[PDB]
RNA sequence: AACUGCGAAUGGCUCAUUAAAUCAGUUAUGGUUCCUUUGGUCGCUCGCCACUUGGAUAACUGUGGUAAUUCUAGA
RNA sequence: CGAUCGCACGCCCCCCGUGGCGGCGACGACCCAUUCGAACGUCUGCCCUAUCAACUUUCGAUGGUAGUCGCCGUGCCUACCAU
RNA sequence: CAUGGUAAUCCUGCUCAGUACGAGAGGAACCGCAGGUUCAGACAUUUGGUGUAUGUGCUUGGCUGAGGAGCCAAUGGGGCGA
């Protein structure tokens, strides 16, 4: 799996490759336009809410 | 495997202009010297023209065959008068002779097939157009004192026969 | 900061065109040399000589 | 996978085109090998690993995984600087196209072979390192002496070697 | 309560084990069905052969327990679930009415 | 611990529990038990149950916003260079307006002079 | 790879069950089960998935007095899929093929269960949707 | 390049349908609609932006997904 | 019941001195007329067949009344009647 | 524990392996894995069947003055059912 992340105050996105599940289960079971805590991404991502904006299927 | 493949066949593997310098005399029977020789030995995609068919490989639809070959010399693109000349054919006689300009030009992406305007020499294309006048081998050529192409020296003839005959006798 | 995400602040590639949208950026209030407060973009390409673009301003 | 006629502007220069045909005894992996070239190259041929691939293009062909009618492919690379340093012919830029050719290895001699060398200026000559060389090997390999055909050989079937025989690696 | 229920709940079913009662001692959970009735005394034994099958020496980690009731076509695990997801009854508004 | 379902009462099923119907035209349904496929099966409504879900719920039984601007720099224009053009209050934009009003001034005697 | 699961059968020989396909019959005629050992008085018996032999009473006449391979894609009988559901259809269907699991017709009416789908990819294929 | 506007309902092909149907001539629409062209009407109403008001999206930069399409997402 | 765009540009200056005024257009419009039409109707006219003589009318068939719909007239459709 | 009874069976798929063998076409087996058939012994968590708990609704004819509550019609009928 893979996360196109923004931060629009600066722009700069960027891709993030992601493949433990236990950093995508906090963002499973969600629904677009929803704020999560991607504290589950390490401690990099502490002190980060974001947004899902949107993203594409297995198949595009 | 296909990058260790590509990196040396391309090292190794000569190309058309060098190939042709010592292979011209091998596939061609007209004299050396001949133009249609020189243009052979050179290909440069400009001069006479000089496509030998190899192959007859059969289309979607049943009937047709799309002739496939090696251009040699010149350069064919869609629409070109050509002479049709088959194994047969001597360049004092008209028997085995046909001016017909092609209908299209393709390369074969084995399953898939991409038409292409034109191809100059050094390259293999299929022609789609010529297999209603010419029969298991020929040459195209816009040399008008043109001469034949070595024909193919099988390692193997045809041996083993059989009869055959339909099941319904009127067909 | 993130590397390469929240740093590095990229700019916006051209600005407010709308003479409303000048005076709003710039707190302009009514008059006061609104033609020249425009942002003009430089283009300074290694090739050609330097120079510097403005937008035709609208309304 | 670029464009089609890409390949019409790359072979307009010349010294990058390798017209090549594969030949080998029947059952010794040409049509695997031209798959995986296949799967990794491609100037709009796909990318797919899943075994077969544009070799065998009809019916009863890999339904019982023998070539019959000889099949021709175009495909495009780009190669890098260290491949162009290393590369001793002529180099027009990067762009090498390849006219590949695979061809019925079978006992018969299926003339379709003698016609990709008529064709072809450089045979890949692939053989199986636990059958040595065999019969239409040797067949094909006259031919191409015959017609003047530039050779390079492939070992092919290593894994056999590796676990079939449990060979040690003096006697590979 | 396995890892993955994490519910302050026992074996016992609601409402109880039919025509046994209720489990409060050590229990051991086999795989299938037994011979006898219900509270029937069973004898359990050491196996004789060797385990080397794949069925055998292989790790159970349960996900979940049933607890719904025996005692007809239970369709909740807890009493609490059953209350959270019915709400207040005619008999608990009483028993509210005379708690005060 | 599976996928958690709903039925024709809107009851939860559990896994393990009641029965799935796949109809011929796609549409598939899972009942708790066989009270609940009797009646989705004889065509009765289940807003007209009274123990349904839907009918509790048809009969009512039993039961943010913000404006954030973030400034940022242009080309041509960085954040530093538009906040000294916006914070030109102190009398320098009074002094831009005289002096654009003197260039009027002189522009139009000029335009009288040239004229005339 | 996988094996597929006992499943209840629930079509004897003898069943008349829709022909899903769009080869031009209506229904098929279960004559015998492929497969089948068979015991004393017992009918051989069909599930999802299963091969069959069969016979088409209503469809075309070029089709209709022949043993054709078929295969069972839909089941009355409630059938239990290792998870606890118990799985049955609103009517038994199934498709014409040859004697390679491959399909004479081009296209499949309904759902085709999953047991009959990842057993026969060709099935599979032209499938409208897995149930 | 893209947004906006217009055109794409013309032309071309064929004669399967169609037996008071189509169609030909005649007449009516005071029983209807009509892009466009052309000609009228646009100060006819008493009733703290007008020296000109607001917001968004293209194009464009950048990050992608898909084997694939004149597929498209986020910023 | 014009917050649109182009072209050469000029007049008034008392009050003044930065404003007020002007020509040629292009685009735009609610409505009217015209052009192009379109749509539905009026009268009359069509090949063979009676081994097709009675059709239509439950389910609109013919007409009336009031409606719905349609750009419009009308069983175009609905309800109630007449046959 | 003397003695007596006694029970398990067969097949398919994957892998081996497009391998051995064969000029080619074709094309195995051992180990291992996953499942079936027939049989056996159980069992009722689940799905289904039964159902006079004569449990609870609905309902026909009659009867208790009516309501309420019931009953009779050899189990009145029917839905759901521990
Ligand atoms: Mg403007
Ligand atoms: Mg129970
Ligand atoms: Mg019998
Ligand atoms: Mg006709
Ligand atoms: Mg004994
Ligand atoms: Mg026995
Ligand atoms: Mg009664
Ligand atoms: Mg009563
Ligand atoms: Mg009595
Ligand atoms: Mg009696
Ligand atoms: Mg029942």
């Amino acid at each position: 799996m893979k996360l196109n992340i923004s931060f629009p105050a600066t722009g700069c996105q960027k891709l993030i490759e992601v493949d433990d599940e236990r950093k995508l289960r906090t963002f499973y079971e969600k629904r677009m336009a929803t704020e999560v805590a991607a504290d589950a991404l390490g401690e990099e991502w502490k002190g980060y809410v974001v947004r899902i904006s949107g993203g594409n299927d297995k198949q595009g | 495997a296909g990058d260790a493949l590509l990196q040396m066949i391309t090292i190794h593997l000569p190309s058309p202009v060098t190939a042709q310098k010592y292979r011209c005399e091998l596939l061609y029977e007209g004299p050396p010297d001949d133009e249609a020789a020189m243009g052979i030995k050179s290909c440069d995609p400009k001069g006479p023209l000089m496509m030998y068919i190899s192959k007859m490989v059969p289309t979607s639809d049943k009937g047709r065959f799309y002739a496939f070959g090696r251009v040699f010399s010149g350069l064919v693109s869609t629409g070109l008068k050509v002479r049709i000349m088959g194994p047969n054919y001597t360049p004092g006689k008209k028997e085995d002779l046909y001016l017909k300009p092609i209908q299209r030009t393709i390369l074969m992406m084995g399953r898939y097939v991409e038409p292409i305007e034109d191809v100059p020499c050094g390259n293999i294309v299929g022609l789609v157009g010529v297999d209603q006048f010419l029969v298991k081998t020929g040459t195209i050529t816009t040399f008008e004192h043109a001469h034949n192409m070595r024909v193919m020296k099988f390692s193997v003839s045809p041996v083993v026969r059989v009869a055959v005959e339909a099941k319904n006798p009127a067909d | 900061d993130i590397p390469g995400l929240t740093d590095t602040t990229v700019p916006r590639r051209l600005g407010p065109k709308r003479a409303s949208r000048i005076r709003k950026l710039f707190n302009l209030s009514k008059e006061d040399d609104v033609r020249q407060y425009v942002v003009r973009k430089p283009l300074n390409k290694e090739g050609k000589k330097p120079r510097t673009k403005a937008p035709k301003i609208q309304r | 996978n670029f464009t089609v006629d890409q390949i019409r502007a790359i072979m307009d220069k010349k010294a990058n085109i390798r017209n090549m045909s594969v030949i080998a005894h029947v059952d010794h992996g040409k049509s695997t090998l031209t798959d995986s070239l296949v799967c990794k190259a491609g100037i709009i041929a796909s990318a797919r690993a899943g075994e077969t691939r544009f070799t065998d293009t009809r019916k009863d062909e890999q339904e019982r995984c023998i070539t019959i009618k000889s099949t021709a492919i175009s495909l495009f690379y780009e190669l890098s600087e260290n491949d162009l340093n290393f590369i001793k012919q002529s180099k027009d830029g990067a762009g090498f196209l390849i006219n590949l050719i695979d061809s019925p290895g079978h006992v018969d001699f299926s003339s379709e072979v003698t016609a990709a060398l008529r064709v072809t200026d450089g045979a890949l000559v692939v053989v199986d390192c636990v059958s040595g060389v065999c019969v239409q090997t040797e067949t094909v390999l006259r031919q191409a002496i015959a017609e003047r055909i530039k050779p390079v050989l492939m070992m092919n079937k290593m894994d056999r070697a590796l676990l079939e025989l449990q060979l040690e690696p003096e006697e590979l | 309560s396995t890892d993955y229920d994490l519910s302050d709940k026992s074996i016992n079913p609601l409402g109880g084990f039919v025509h046994y009662g209720e489990v409060t001692n050590d229990f051991v959970m086999l795989k299938g069905c037994v011979v006898g009735t219900k509270k029937r005394v069973l004898t359990l034994r050491k196996s004789l052969l060797v385990q080397t099958k794949r069925r055998a020496l292989e790790k159970i980690d349960l996900k979940f327990i049933d607890t719904t009731s025996k005692f007809g076509h239970g369709r909740f695990q807890t009493m609490e679930e059953k209350k959270a997801f019915m709400g207040p009854l005619k008999k608990d508004r009483i028993a509210k009415e005379e708690g005060a | 611990m599976k996928v958690e379902l709903c039925s024709f009462s809107g009851y939860k099923i559990y896994p393990g529990h009641g029965r799935r119907y796949a109809r011929t035209d796609g549409k598939v349904f899972q009942f708790l038990n066989a009270k609940c496929e009797s009646a989705f099966l004889s065509k009765r409504n289940p807003r007209q149950i009274n123990w349904t879900v839907l009918y509790r719920r048809k009969h009512k039984k039993g039961q943010t916003r913000r404006a954030v601007k973030f400034q940022r720099a242009i080309t041509g224009a960085s954040l530093a260079d538009i906040m000294a053009k916006r914070n030109q209050k102190p009398e320098v934009r009074k002094a831009q307006r005289e002096q654009a009003i003197r260039a009027a001034k002189e522009a139009k005697k000029a335009k009288q002079a040239s004229k005339k | 790879s996988g094996a597929k699961f006992r499943i209840s059968l629930g079509l004897p020989v003898g069943a008349v069950i829709n022909c899903a396909d769009n080869t031009g019959a209506k229904n098929l005629y279960i004559i015998s089960v492929k497969g089948i050992k068979g015991r004393l008085n017992r009918l051989p018996a069909a599930g999802v998935g299963d091969m069959v032999m069969a016979t088409v009473k209503k469809g075309k006449p070029e089709l209709r007095k022949k043993v054709h391979p078929a295969v069972v894609i839909r089941q009355r009988k409630s059938y239990r899929r290792k998870d606890g559901v118990f799985l049955y259809f609103e009517d038994n269907a199934g498709v014409i093929v040859n004697n390679k699991g491959e399909m004479k017709g081009s296209a499949i009416t309904g759902p085709v269960a999953k047991e009959c789908a990842d057993l026969w990819p060709r099935i599979a294929s032209n499938a409208g949707s897995i149930a």
